[PDB]
């Protein structure tokens, strides 16, 4: 977010969120 | 005196690794005087 | 209204705080003839200073009461300093307070009796003494910054951070003006011009500021020096003989690069800069880089400050920039920060009077130091 | 009166302040008062024996660094008090005490003394109107806009894990660790000096901090980086000197997962996160799973989300759907949930007024804290 | 092996090298190579440009000091593999190297890349069948013939103090300071300059350290004994002058217990003590107390019992009773624990063979030390 990005501790280039496989 | 004390102490030097090396958990050096 | 009177071992600057230069200048020496039992004739003083001293060279025995920046003879410093008072400054040292001069890490004698005779001899209203190195910058307006007040007793590097002293980063080097002089001697007596008495090398000390400069390359200079007789230059002595100093012009100022010459068996003054650097905090490392300060008159050799660049960029960080200071008035800086400090209004809370000295005694001078 | 309410994060190793509303905390400085360690000598030099804030950052090298908290447990009240005096200074904020509530966010599980006296300081020693003091977790959910999920909020001081299903919080499944961020930062200095760099000074420390923020990589598997040769990322210092951490990077950092490295008997911060889970009933399991957040500084190592998901899936039930979400601002993350609680009209009933503590006391705190 | 083991002391001041089951070290001279700063010009003088030992203290006038190690870190390796040639040499030991095993003993915490080069020498340099390397804690304890002690070594170079408890070390409890005797010689250096007396020479220095060990006492109270008149206790130099040392013989060895005064940010030696048994398990605490064992040489000033004992009490919880043993050859204690470790046939096994090395390399040295 461009508001958010004034701040110096931001994660940026990296996902989101970390899940595991659906299919075993 | 101090080696009379200290001459029948053995160590287990099997096995023995002091290094700053993280796989496989803690080690102890120096297993038993068996 | 106060007095500034720096205690140099080579010149005495004495003057009123708040003047841009020193009121009276004059060589600290004392000179006593060499008197047989034959009868001399009238107008003749026992001892002669200053001006005196250096007109009447060829009778009178001249003698340095200051040796490496301690007052050896305190008898002859005192006919001095009434000299400089009573004669030169034409003013009494009960009226104006006195702010003096000390070199960093000196002997702890020079301020308890410094303080005693100011005091009990000259009965002075009030006495502060003064680090060298910090009143410099004074005289730069500058907080920050490592100074090399380089004079003819030592050569001392004191660097100070937004006004704080390192007192572990203070490195002193009895290497220093009058040294270099006795040095010259030598090696022209080498080359055929013989220099032997004390007239004498006051004379090849006058020839010295003259000739004498620094090299950037000492090896490709004195190459040079022997291959083309361009930078042979000749000198008038008083008397009509005429001298021809050859390569021993430049070749002086290099034991102050390279002390091995001397043989101090000590690191060089660039080295010296750097030494302290890195004895300080790594943070204003930088700083201290950016903000490089000379001082004194020994630093008054040309092309000095191109021979410093080159060795303390060798010496220093690739990515790391090295500004060396180095104002047109180096030779009064000490005096003009004394004259600065003396009129700044902060500076009237810390003298010390005569009645604090009565009930505390001289070892209050060690108390109100830092 | 209803002036808007300052939210304080008293994190240990950055202090985030603001007014209600604001999206982004405005003044964000470090939680430790740095104090000159040098002589003052010049008569313009830094005024102030206490430095906090960018004041502190610029002029680092003259000062002693000295945190007042560590674990999120005040250890210094007086340095602390100051701390809070600085929000409200003209250099931070720049309000009145007297006129603007307080929303304070303290870590779970401290003392009853630390809330006791911590809250003495605000009616106090400050008359403020009215303070609340929240858990870091709760207001990590208003932030995310989510009732339910586990909030792992591993910081600088402390790291913990509180399970909250739709508002619901498991007191008896809270699980709180002294090892955090702080921890790993000395650990670091050990291997540091291992290959041969001393950090002895409280300002070289946080340059090691800084090296650790700018290079450290979590390993995936640490078997294979341990064999595998490692590259060596050079850092530059600020006096322009480069170092190699080179195998230290990934050695550093795992600290987190095997506490038995620096030889604490405690759990791993993966064993934390899903022991906490096992905690709760059967029914919440699976949805505990479904729903972890990530929050606090010690996450932002590189393979951070990789290691942990492995770890939790070794630990976590066969064929259960593992979703970890990390918000981007995972720093400011618990500030903005403190300034969404704080807009609410329901925060009035919330706080304890001044009148109200003056009556009841402390108990009040007690009741209401979690 | 049929040949005895050589157990080298590679202390700081003076190296202690001798053969197993030996009762004292045979051989023991000054850790420095003295070079010849004098133009040689006669025929007949003194033959070689490097003097080590006993020709070294006998002609010291004309040689310049260059000590190779530095707080146990090998500055100049070139002079170090030239000093272990000379304990091999006809004037020491005069043996084989590739004939005996070697028993080193380097301080606790040094750096990886010191151990590494040092052993590649012995296995490169010098065919030696094994090398073995051990802690100087471990050894005190085998020559004090006691499993459980703390070991307060106090050497030249470094400063360290490891508990061990029934043969069992605890690695992290474990705590190291650079400041030494040697950091004591150069801050009473700073005195005698402050007092008026000048040891510019690298031979001066030696004289120095000299001064330190002949008359030094640690005062009870510091600031007590700081304001009183200190009795100008007299020394006579090697030529015939003699020197009044004054106060700077008590306010120079306080360095051991305040390091603020040189302006190093570490703890007191007390406080290194008292600290390592702090770390220790709460139930080991007063048995460590109870068994506190003293080592190294700069434990030999007057009344270090009675300061330590006073300091260690303050720190100390309440009703703990402290028990601080010293070793009669507190100095030789080290080499005996060597000579004692080296005669077991225990030692054997521990060994690194030369096959071994060429085989795993700087690996085996990490793997099999401690
Ligand atoms: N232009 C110059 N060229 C060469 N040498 C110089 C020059 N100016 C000064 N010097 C040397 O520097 C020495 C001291 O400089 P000076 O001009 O006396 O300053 P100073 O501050 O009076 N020294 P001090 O007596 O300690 O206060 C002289 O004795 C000369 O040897
Ligand atoms: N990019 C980064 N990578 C790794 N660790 C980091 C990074 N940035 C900060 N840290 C660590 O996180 C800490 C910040 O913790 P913080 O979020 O301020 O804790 P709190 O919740 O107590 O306020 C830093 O001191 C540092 O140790
Ligand atoms: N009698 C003494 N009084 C005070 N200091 C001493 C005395 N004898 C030796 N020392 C100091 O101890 C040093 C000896 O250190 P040492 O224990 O031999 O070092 P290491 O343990 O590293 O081999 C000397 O160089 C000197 O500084």
């Amino acid at each position: 977010d461009p508001k958010y990005a004034d701040l110096p501790g931001i994660a940026r280039n990296e996902p989101d969120v970390y899940e595991t496989s659906d299919l075993p | 005196a101090a080696y009379d004390k200290f001459k029948d102490k053995r160590v287990g030097t099997k096995g023995l690794d002091f290094s700053d090396r993280i796989g496989k958990t803690k080690r102890t050096g120096y297993e038993s005087g068996e | 209204a106060a007095l500034v009177v720096d205690n140099g071992s080579g010149m005495c600057k004495a003057g009123f705080a708040g003047d841009d230069a020193p009121r009276a200048v004059f060589p600290s020496i004392v000179g006593r003839p060499r008197h047989q039992g034959v009868m001399v004739g009238m107008g003749q003083k026992d001892s002669y200073v200053g001006d005196e001293a250096q007109s009447k060279r060829g009778i009178l025995t001249l003698k340095y009461p200051i040796e490496h920046g301690i007052v050896t003879n305190w008898d002859d410093m005192e006919k001095i300093w009434h000299h400089t008072f009573y004669n030169e400054l034409r003013v009494a040292p009960e009226e104006h307070p006195v702010l003096l001069t000390e070199a960093p890490l000196n002997p702890k004698a020079n301020r308890e009796k410094m303080t005693q005779i100011m005091f009990e001899t000259f009965n002075t209203p009030a006495m502060y003494v003064a680090i060298q190195a910090v009143l410099s910058l004074y005289a730069s307006g500058r907080t920050t910054g490592i100074v090399m007040d380089s004079g003819d007793g030592v050569t001392h590097t004191v660097p100070i951070y937004e006004g704080y002293a390192l007192p572990h980063a203070i490195l002193r080097l009895d290497l220093a003006g009058r040294d270099l002089t006795d040095y010259l001697m030598k090696i022209l007596t080498e080359r055929g011009y013989s220099f032997t008495t004390t007239a004498e090398r006051e004379i090849v000390r006058d020839i010295k500021e003259k000739l004498c400069y620094v090299a950037l390359d000492f090896e490709q200079e004195m190459a040079t020096a022997a291959s083309s007789s361009s930078l042979e230059k000749s000198y008038e002595l008083p008397d009509g003989q005429v001298i021809t100093i050859g390569n021993e012009r430049f070749r002086c100022p290099e034991a102050l690069f390279q002390p091995s010459f001397l043989g101090m068996e000590s690191c060089g003054i660039h080295e010296t800069t750097f030494n302290s650097i890195m004895k300080c905090d790594v943070d204003i490392r930088k700083d201290l880089y950016a903000n490089t300060v000379l001082s004194g008159g020994t630093t008054m050799y040309p092309g000095i400050a191109d021979r410093m660049q080159k060795e303390i960029t060798a010496l220093a960080p690739s990515t790391m920039k090295i500004k060396i200071i180095a104002p047109p008035e180096r030779k009064y800086s000490v005096w003009i920060g004394g004259s600065i400090l003396a009129s700044l209004s902060t500076f009237q809370q810390m003298w010390i009077s005569k009645q604090e000295y009565d009930e505390s005694g001289p070892s209050i001078v060690h108390r109100k130091c830092f | 009166i209803a002036n808007q309410p300052v939210v304080i994060d008293n994190g240990s190793g950055v202090i985030k302040a603001g007014f209600a509303g604001d999206q982004i905390p405005k003044y964000c400085f470090p939680n430790y008062v740095g104090r000159p360690k040098h002589v003052r000598v010049m008569a313009g030099a830094l005024e102030g024996d206490i430095f906090i804030g960018p004041k502190a950052e610029e002029h680092r090298g003259l000062l002693s660094i000295r945190y007042p908290m560590e674990h999120g447990i005040v250890k210094d009240w007086n340095d602390m008090e100051r701390i809070w005096q600085y929000v409200y200074s003209k250099d931070q904020l720049q309000t009145f005490s007297e006129e603007h509530p307080v929303l304070l966010t303290e870590a779970p599980l401290n003392p009853r003394k630390n809330r006791e006296r911590a809250a003495e300081v605000f009616f106090e020693t400050f008359n403020v109107p009215a303070l609340f003091i929240s858990m870091q977790a709760v207001l990590s959910l208003y932030a995310t806009g989510r009732t339910t999920g586990v909030v792992l909020d591993s910081g600088d001081g402390v790291t913990h894990a509180v399970p909250i299903y739709e508002g619901f919080a498991m007191p008896h499944s809270i699980m709180r660790i002294d090892i955090a961020g702080r921890d790993v930062s000395r650990f670091l200095r050990l291997y540091l000096r291992k290959e041969g760099y001393d950090f002895h000074s409280s300002s070289e420390f946080e340059i090691v901090k800084a090296i650790k923020e700018r290079a450290c990589y979590l390993s995936i598997n640490p078997q294979k980086d341990e064999t595998l040769e490692t590259e060596k990322a050079q850092y530059y210092l600020p006096d322009g000197s480069t170092i190699e951490i080179g195998p230290s990077r990934f050695r550093a950092p795992e600290l987190l997962f095997r506490p038995d490295l620096i030889g604490e008997e405690s759990e791993g911060i993966h064993e934390v996160l899903v022991f906490a889970i096992q905690k709760s009933d059967m029914d919440l399991r699976r949805t505990l799973f479904s729903n972890i957040v990530l929050s606090g500084g010690s996450t932002l190592f590189k393979g951070f989300g990789d290691r942990l998901l492995s770890e939790v899936k070794k630990l976590a039930p066969k064929d259960v759907k593992i979703r970890i979400s990390a918000p981007q601002e995972r720093l400011y993350s618990t500030w903005i949930g403190g300034s969404i609680l704080a807009s609410l009209d329901t925060f009035k009933k919330m706080w304890v007024s001044k009148k109200e503590y003056e009556e009841d006391g402390a108990r009040s705190i007690h009741r209401k804290t979690f």
